[PDB]
């Protein structure tokens, strides 16, 4: 009934993509 | 110490990434940058 | 002669222009004189804005160089017959090559000299036999 | 799921919604056949009001079907 | 295909591989000393001539070697 | 690079020298035929070797001759 | 304007263009600043550097794939593989710098002369063999490793 | 809008005894037999002989009716051997036991042995082409309707060669009719394929839903009523659904959930007949006609409304992009290759879909345990599809060439991707050498460590495993579709994702299609062959203006041989050689997929059933653990598989091995083209010329040999023919064998 | 796999010589002979 391991991977996948946009909000918020 | 959940193995490689890995990455990157000119 | 005067066109920038080969060995520059401000097709790949008046452009080879010129001089109405080939080497020196006597090759004028010409048929040649061993080549001598 | 008014009130009611969307948004209306007068709605001329009903019948088709299954 | 295809092609590849090379940031620092192009007419020629020959000459080395010890060993 | 040599069986026709994408030819005057010029290839360090010039040529076993020497950097046609 | 790829370095007749993978302000701040390319390091260094990422990853595809992964020899095979790897490296990178730097000796860029080539092929070999020797020792000792990040030692 | 010419081309026959007047330099004279060669090179270079876009474009239109009269006369002629020379209404009567045959032989030397006992007996050659089970996909019952059938196609055959003959010398229609794309395109969408998949459905609703439905019930012929009937009394409709007595009134008021009992969403195979339900197809085409009729008002004509496609290209602009689509409206109106560039890649790719689409869920009644029919329709349909792709990267090619031109589209996506030539092939060809790396050295790899002895060191499954997890994933979704993302439907969309078994006749229709790492290696073989194909069109597209070796290609035409010797050699790099090395890169991939095709369904799929529900397929499982091998393909495929084309003689099955062998002999006939050179058999040639010198018997017709690209084009096509001749007699001989 | 043979010490240490030592200073050689000037 609990999370499987490609649940957690999917999870860290699906957050890897606003990673980037937050790195390119703080370049573009730099300049 | 051990994990009953789902991907006990991911803990053991993220704590040392963003206890040492991280901060040491972060802290050079900034320390070269607020230095430069 | 020396000194190239003129202006870049209007590119985007491409993939198959000057390589490495330019600063390092040679390139070479086309400057024409244009009428209107025409589209023409580089041989680098895709199409440029040929810029009013004189204009310089530079290229890998020789063979696209002339190729240009072929371009210039039969794809427009206004037929631009007044470009000028230079080579330039990075040491900074230019060369004039085409069309260095001043006319074209296609018409003859007086001041060239007949370089690399045979008095004889292909079938009065010397045969290889009496050149065995003396390095020349049976065309040659 | 037959005739009734229900299934005619909410055809009616979305009909007249993509007539008002047709009149909103189409870019060039009137240059069709023109139409006999302007008393229906807007200036829209016989392709365009054809069009325009039949985008009602469609979104008709549309809102019917997807209630009468729920 | 050395022997079907002809250089002119060949060719035409390796100045997309040139470019790649010398556009690739880490690659940059290896540089050819001679300019790689593609192999000649007549040569390639004779490579595909080797390859037809070696490759007819091993695999019926292997099949009349093989066949006849088989069946008689 | 390449010997370009033209013999003189050649007419003046000039359709080799307007035919050769990298001015090496060009017509010289001449004396021994109707047009009174004959081609000639000074520039033969830019010479190719691509025969372009025998295949437009209209005498019997095409009076210029590109007989394929040497290459280098030039004659091989390399942009790098 | 809004266009996002324009011409390499301002003149657009050198072959490439300026693009956010190629000419983009991230990539020119972290291929600018890898080992091979950030100013002021001698090639001793920047081949040192260059040289133990290399062998730190070169461990991994004999001691997971190679023929002794069967065996309870696993990572002494793995090693064993991947010095040999970097020392044909080594021997590559060498005598590329002895034959192409001969000559003239251009005095910039220090990195493309033949002692700086070479004081790149002794930082390579330095930093490849100790890369994996260090990747052999923490996998050899991986039980030693997991218990000292579960913290089960105290 | 309708814009047409009255009489611009006189009929006559005088022109028909000058062969060579369409082109300038044919109709001088035949001074060279390379005349007669450049007769058949140019016939249909219709825009070399004009150049106005107005004569050709009409010319392409009358040619297109002739075609079409080609197609329906081949119709014509399939319909009337399935009428008079067939077995159909005996097929019909027992669809189970006995076999299809549709062409009887005449015995003059022999050839009455080709003559098999089919089952029944009737004689002749067994048809592997299947088209018996899409006549009773459509109803047909006795050969009568076959032969109106076919004399109603013989008919419009005459119907369109008339038309073509009208539209060229009597009224021809003008460029403006022709430039009319938007009209065409909605056309097009609404009156051929929206009004035809409405022609279709009805035919399906009255005359294939109750012919098959009381065919499954098991009414033997001559007791099915006519198809007629049906509407002629609806009673007998009316009996077998129940919704046909509430009429048309209930489609009218939306009231289509009364019609749920014959439009269903079942899905997945019939298990009486082994094929797709007849009321599934039905309502399929139903919805495809009124989809494609809706999608057919989009462009507007003359009404206001509707998308002119120009602004529509005009408002796709990014930053990567530059000016977008601006000036691709006037490029597609204004050049007919670059249309059938985009047409040909399409319907390629449409026919290799049908192929895809064909086998996993089988159609046709009987389709699926008839083993030949599936394999032959779907190895045929793949060939087709390959075929019309290289097309498509021939005449980019040639709108390349001659039918582009720089002036108009600046910096839009024609000529920034042609800005940027390098940067495409040079990473399409590093993924076409990393692609041929891990998946041929793969296979290397394993065959080297089971020739050494070592297993446990393969790609195996027992071995280092290669699961190819994200189709398996896909397949489990596919499987657990209807019921939770597909509520209405009952099975899933085939059995080959996962399911029953389906059998039918002893034989097995379609069970679920395992994925192991083999499948795995040759999908990334599948991957590499389809990358080189797409790298050598693509790089002869791009680089058939210019290049870095040659910039003076567009002026040399797209169809030269060479440059030269010079610059080290160009042999080989026009345009047209790109799609001569493509077209055997398309052999080879299509090739390996057909292989992998018949292995897979033969030894995972096929076979006989069992009645405790056990399957023994036909080669018993080799495609797990020995497909992974390059021995293993030849050993266990192309050696064990080919005993059926070699020990059948004096049989049904000879002439399938005077045809494997005659694959074989233009296969090798085809290298003495492709190796050799022109010179040789032009030094060749005139010494036989002297020798007929010699005996006054030299023809003024001047013999010489071939061009240099009329040599390596009948070289590439007696390897394509040789090779395909091969497979095809391999393959209907193998499946033949089988059952 | 070992050998019955007379000096099975033999081919332990000269097959790896012919096979990696032997081209590899063969191959050194000749890229710095024919790439020298
Ligand atoms: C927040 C994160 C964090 C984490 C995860 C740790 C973790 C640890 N600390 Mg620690 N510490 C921290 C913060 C942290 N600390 C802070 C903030 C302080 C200051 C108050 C301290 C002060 C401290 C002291 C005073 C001591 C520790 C010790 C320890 C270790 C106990 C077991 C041991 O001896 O390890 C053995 C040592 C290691 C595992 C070191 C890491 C070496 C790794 C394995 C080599 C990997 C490098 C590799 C080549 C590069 C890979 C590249 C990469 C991209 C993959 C343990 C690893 C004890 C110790 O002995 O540590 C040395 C100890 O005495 N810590
Ligand atoms: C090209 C296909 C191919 C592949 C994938 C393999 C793979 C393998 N072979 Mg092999 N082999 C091949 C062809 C191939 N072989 C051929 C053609 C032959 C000759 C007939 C052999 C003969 C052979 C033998 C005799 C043996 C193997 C063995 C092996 C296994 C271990 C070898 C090893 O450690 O590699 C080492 C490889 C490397 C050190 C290179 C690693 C490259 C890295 C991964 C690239 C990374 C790129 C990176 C992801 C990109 C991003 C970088 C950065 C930007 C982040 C491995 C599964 C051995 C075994 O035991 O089998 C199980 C063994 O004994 N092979
Ligand atoms: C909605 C009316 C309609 C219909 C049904 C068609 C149908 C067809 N057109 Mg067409 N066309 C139309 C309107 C229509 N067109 C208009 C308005 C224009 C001008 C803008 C064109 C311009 C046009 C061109 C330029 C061409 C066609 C062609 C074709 C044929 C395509 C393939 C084929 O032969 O199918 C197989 C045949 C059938 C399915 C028979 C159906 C038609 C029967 C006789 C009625 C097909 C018969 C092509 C052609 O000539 O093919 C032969 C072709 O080149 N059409
Ligand atoms: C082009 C296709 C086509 C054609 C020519 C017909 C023609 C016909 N249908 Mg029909 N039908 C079609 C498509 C078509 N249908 C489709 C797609 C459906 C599914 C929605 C139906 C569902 C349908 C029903 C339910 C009935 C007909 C009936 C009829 C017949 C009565 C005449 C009439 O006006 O209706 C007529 C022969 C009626 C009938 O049986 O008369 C014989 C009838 O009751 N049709
Ligand atoms: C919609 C389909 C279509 C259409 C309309 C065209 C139309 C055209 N193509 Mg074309 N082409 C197509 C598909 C198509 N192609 C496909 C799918 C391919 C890939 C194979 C090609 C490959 C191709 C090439 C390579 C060339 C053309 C060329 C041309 C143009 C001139 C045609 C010509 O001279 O041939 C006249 C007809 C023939 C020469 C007859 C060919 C006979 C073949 C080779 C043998 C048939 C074998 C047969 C099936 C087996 C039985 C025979 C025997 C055993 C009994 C013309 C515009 C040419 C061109 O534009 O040059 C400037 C050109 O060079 N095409
Ligand atoms: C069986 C013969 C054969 C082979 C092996 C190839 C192989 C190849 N062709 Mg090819 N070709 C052939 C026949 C063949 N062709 C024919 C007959 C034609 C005529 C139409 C063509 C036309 C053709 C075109 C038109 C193109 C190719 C291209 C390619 C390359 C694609 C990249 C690839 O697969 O990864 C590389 C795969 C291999 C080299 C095969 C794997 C073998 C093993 C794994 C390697 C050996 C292991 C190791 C090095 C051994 C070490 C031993 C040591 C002593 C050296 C590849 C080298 C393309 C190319 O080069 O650009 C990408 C391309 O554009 N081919
Ligand atoms: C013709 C000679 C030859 C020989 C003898 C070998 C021998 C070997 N190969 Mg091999 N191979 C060859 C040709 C050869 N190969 C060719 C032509 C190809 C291309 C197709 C391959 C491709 C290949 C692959 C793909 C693989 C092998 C592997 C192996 C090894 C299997 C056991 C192992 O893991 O070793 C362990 C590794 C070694 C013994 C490496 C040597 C390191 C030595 C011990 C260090 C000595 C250096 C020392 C400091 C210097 C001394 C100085 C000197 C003057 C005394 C074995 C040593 C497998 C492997 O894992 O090898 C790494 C493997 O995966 N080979
Ligand atoms: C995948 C990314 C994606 O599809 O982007 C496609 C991207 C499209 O560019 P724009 O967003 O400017 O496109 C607007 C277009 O709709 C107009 O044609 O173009 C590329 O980046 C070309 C490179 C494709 C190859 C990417 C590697
Ligand atoms: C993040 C990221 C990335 C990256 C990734 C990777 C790929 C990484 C790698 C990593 C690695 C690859 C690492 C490594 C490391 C290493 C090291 C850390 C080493 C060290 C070594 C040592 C410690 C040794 C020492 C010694 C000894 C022991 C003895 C001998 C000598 C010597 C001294 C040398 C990319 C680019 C994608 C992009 C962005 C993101
Ligand atoms: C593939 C190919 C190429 C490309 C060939 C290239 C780029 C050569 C690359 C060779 C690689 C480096 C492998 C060479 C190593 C071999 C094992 C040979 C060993 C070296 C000897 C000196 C022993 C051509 O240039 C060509 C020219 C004319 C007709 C056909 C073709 C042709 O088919
Ligand atoms: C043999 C050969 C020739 C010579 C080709 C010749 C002589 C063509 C032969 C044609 C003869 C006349 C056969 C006729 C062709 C068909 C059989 C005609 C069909 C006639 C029947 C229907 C009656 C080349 O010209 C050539 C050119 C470039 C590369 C390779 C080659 C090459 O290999
Ligand atoms: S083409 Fe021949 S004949 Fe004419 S000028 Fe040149 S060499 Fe003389
Ligand atoms: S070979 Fe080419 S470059 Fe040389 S003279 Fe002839 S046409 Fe001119
Ligand atoms: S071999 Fe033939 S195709 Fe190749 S360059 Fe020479 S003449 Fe041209
Ligand atoms: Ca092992």
């Amino acid at each position: 009934m609990a999370l499987s391991d490609t649940q957690i991977l999917a999870a860290l996948v699906v957050a890897l993509l606003p990673a980037f946009l937050a790195f390119r909000l703080s370049t573009e918020l730099y300049k | 110490m051990d994990g009953s959940y789902a991907a006990s193995y991911l803990p053991w490689i993220l704590i040392p990434m963003v206890g040492w890995l991280f901060p040491a990455v972060t802290m050079g990157l900034l320390f070269i940058h607020i230095e430069s000119e | 002669m020396t000194e190239l005067s003129g202006q870049p066109p209007k590119f985007g920038g491409s993939t198959g222009g000057l390589l490495s080969k330019a600063n390092r060995e040679e390139k070479y520059a086309i400057t024409w004189t244009s009428a209107s401000e025409q589209v023409f097709e580089m041989p680098t790949g895709g199409a440029a804005i040929m810029n009013e008046g004189e204009n310089l452009l530079y290229l890998a080879r020789k063979e696209q160089c002339l190729a240009l010129g072929t371009q210039l001089r039969t794809k427009f109405k206004p037929k631009i017959q007044d470009y000028k080939i230079y080579r330039v080497y990075p040491s900074g020196e230019v060369q004039y090559l085409h069309p260095a006597d001043g006319v074209f090759p296609e018409k003859v004028n007086e001041g060239r000299e007949a370089q690399g010409t045979k008095t004889r048929r292909i079938g009065q040649n010397p045969e290889p036999v009496t050149i065995k061993f003396s390095g020349k080549a049976p065309y040659e001598v | 799921l037959s005739w009734s008014p229900k299934v005619a009130g909410v055809m009616i009611a979305c009909n007249i919604l993509a007539i008002a969307f047709g009149k909103l948004t189409i870019k060039q209306q009137n240059v069709g056949t023109p139409m006999p007068s302007s008393n229906f709605f807007g200036g829209f001329g016989l392709g365009a009001v054809l069009g325009t009903a039949s985008f009602g019948h469609i979104l008709g088709a549309g809102v019917i079907l997807g209630l009468a299954n729920m | 295909m050395f022997l079907i295809s002809w250089r002119g092609y060949w060719q035409e590849l390796i100045e997309t591989i040139v470019w790649a090379h010398e556009r690739t940031p880490l690659a940059n620092l290896v540089r050819w000393k001679d300019k790689p192009v593609a192999l000649s007419i007549v040569q390639a020629r004779l490579v595909g001539l080797a390859h037809f020959t070696v490759g007819y000459v091993l695999t019926y080395a292997a099949f009349l070697i093989a066949s006849t010890a088989g069946k008689f060993g | 690079s390449h010997s370009v040599k033209i013999y003189d069986t050649c007419i003046g026709c000039t359709q080799c020298v307007r035919a050769c994408p990298l001015d090496v030819l060009e017509m010289v005057p001449w004396d021994g035929c109707k047009a009174a010029q004959i081609a000639s290839s000074p520039r033969t360090e830019d010479c190719v070797g691509c025969k372009r010039c025998e295949t437009a040529c209209p005498t019997d076993f095409l009076s210029i001759r590109v007989y394929l020497g040497a290459e280098t950097t030039r004659s091989m046609g390399l942009a790098y | 304007s809004n266009q996002v790829v324009q011409a390499y370095n301002g003149d657009p007749f050198v072959g490439h263009l300026s693009t956010p993978i190629s000419d983009s302000a991230f990539t020119r701040t972290f291929i600018g600043n890898l080992p091979a390319y950030r100013k002021g390091l001698s090639p001793i260094l920047r081949g040192l550097e260059v040289g133990m990422a290399h062998g730190y990853f070169l461990i991994g595809p004999w001691t997971l794939l190679g023929p002794l992964r069967d065996s309870e020899y696993q990572y002494i095979g793995g090693l064993i593989g991947a010095l040999a790897l970097i020392l044909v490296a080594t021997a590559a990178l060498s005598s590329y710098g002895l034959v192409t730097f001969q000559g003239e000796q251009g005095s910039g860029d220090t990195l493309q002369t033949a002692d700086g080539w070479s004081q790149f092929a002794a930082g390579f070999f330095v930093g490849g063999m100790g890369g994996a020797f260090v990747a052999y020792f923490l996998l050899e000792n991986l039980s030693v490793v997991d218990g000292i990040f579960r913290g089960l030692f105290n | 809008k309708v814009s047409v010419d009255n009489n611009p081309v006189p009929t006559s026959f005088e022109k028909w005894g000058k062969p060579g007047h369409f082109d300038r330099t044919l109709a001088r004279g035949p001074k060279t037999t390379t005349w007669i060669w450049n007769l058949h090179a140019n016939a249909h270079d219709f825009d070399s002989q004009t150049s106005d876009l107005e004569d050709v474009s009409r010319k392409i239109f009358s040619a297109h009716f002739g075609h079409l009269a080609v197609v329906f006369v081949w119709l014509s002629g399939m319909y009337f051997h399935g009428a008079k020379f067939s077995n159909y209404e005996g097929w019909l009567a027992d669809p189970t036991h006995i076999k299809p045959s549709a062409q009887v032989v005449w015995p003059i030397v022999g050839q009455g042995i080709l003559n098999g006992d089919v089952g029944g007996g009737f004689h002749g050659i067994q048809i592997t082409s299947g088209l018996f089970y899409l006549w009773r996909a459509s109803g047909f019952t006795d050969s009568y309707q076959l032969y109106c059938t076919a004399i109603g196609g013989l008919v419009m055959a005459a119907l369109m060669l008339f038309a073509g003959w009208f539209h060229y010398h009597v009224k021809a229609p003008k460029l403006e009719w022709f430039q009319n794309v938007e009209s065409m395109m909605n056309h097009h969408l609404a009156g051929l394929l929206g009004l035809g998949s409405l022609g279709w459905a009805g035919h399906q609703i009255h005359v294939s839903m109750p012919i098959n439905k009381l065919l499954d019930a098991g009414v033997a012929p001559k007791d099915i009523p006519l198809p007629h009937e049906f509407i002629l009394e609806p009673s007998k409709m009316a009996e077998l659904y129940p919704s046909f007595a509430q009429g048309l009134t209930p489609f009218f008021t939306l009231n289509w959930g009364v019609y749920s009992d014959f439009l269903t969403f079942k899905g997945g195979l019939n298990p009486v007949t082994g094929g797709l339900w007849l009321s599934d197809t039905a309502h399929h085409h139903l919805a495809i006609a009124v989809l494609f009729i809706i999608a057919g008002h989009m462009y507007r004509t003359n009404w206001g409304i509707g998308h002119s496609m120009k602004e529509i290209l005009e408002a796709h602009k990014g930053p990567f992009t530059g000016e977008g689509h601006k000036g691709l409206y006037e490029i597609l109106t204004t050049s007919w290759h670059a249309q059938l560039a985009i047409n040909l890649a399409l319907l390629g790719s449409l026919t290799i879909i049908v192929a895809q689409h064909m086998y996993a869920m089988p159609p046709y009644p009987y389709q699926a345990i008839d083993y030949a029919t599936q394999l032959s329709l779907f190895t045929h349909h793949m060939w087709i599809g390959g075929f019309l792709i290289v097309g498509a990267g021939a005449h980019g090619a040639i709108f390349m060439v001659r039918d582009y031109d720089p002036a108009k589209n600046v910096n839009n996506l024609l000529d920034r991707m042609l800005r940027h030539r390098d940067a495409i092939i040079s990473h399409l060809n590093w993924v076409c050498i990393f692609l041929g790396f891990h998946s041929f050295g793969l296979y290397i790899h394993n065959d080297t460590m089971r020739a050494l002895g070592r297993p446990q060191d393969m790609f195996s499954d027992t071995a280092i495993q290669l699961q190819p997890i994200f189709a398996q994933w896909v397949q489990h979704l596919h499987t657990l579709a209807p019921g939770a993302t597909a509520p209405n439907a009952l099975a899933t969309a085939s059995y080959a994702f996962g399911g029953e078994t389906i059998a039918v006749a002893g034989k097995v229709a379609m069970m679920p299609i395992t994925l192991g790492t083999a499948d795995f290696m040759v999908h990334h073989i599948h991957a590499f062959t389809i990358h080189v194909t797409a790298l050598i069109l693509l790089k002869g597209v791009l680089y058939a203006r210019s290049s870095r070796l040659v910039p003076d290609k567009a002026n040399l035409g797209f169809r030269f041989p060479c440059d030269g010797p010079g610059r080290g050699g160009t042999c080989q790099v026009s345009g047209w050689d790109h799609v001569f090395l493509g077209l055997f890169w398309m052999y080879n991939s299509l090739s390996v997929v057909i292989f992998h095709f018949s292995w897979k369904m033969q030894s995972d799929v096929w076979g006989t059933v069992s009645p405790d529900g056990s399957v023994t397929h036909v080669t018993l499982g080799n495609f797990a653990q020995s497909a992974i091998t390059i021995n293993g393909w030849l050993r266990d495929f192309l050696w064990a598989q080919a005993a059926n084309v070699i020990n059948s003689y004096g049989s049904a099955l000879s002439a399938y091995g005077i045809m494997f062998l005659a694959g074989h002999f233009v296969f090798a006939f085809s290298l003495m083209f492709l190796f050799s050179g022109r010179g040789y058999w032009q030094e060749l040639i005139e010494s036989i010329v002297w020798a007929h010198n010699k005996l006054n018997v030299a023809p003024a017709i001047q013999p010489r040999a071939l061009s240099i690209i009329q040599g390596r084009a009948v070289g590439v096509a007696h390897y394509l023919l040789g090779g395909i001749v091969t497979t095809w007699a391999f393959f209907l001989a193998r499946s033949l064998s089988i059952g």
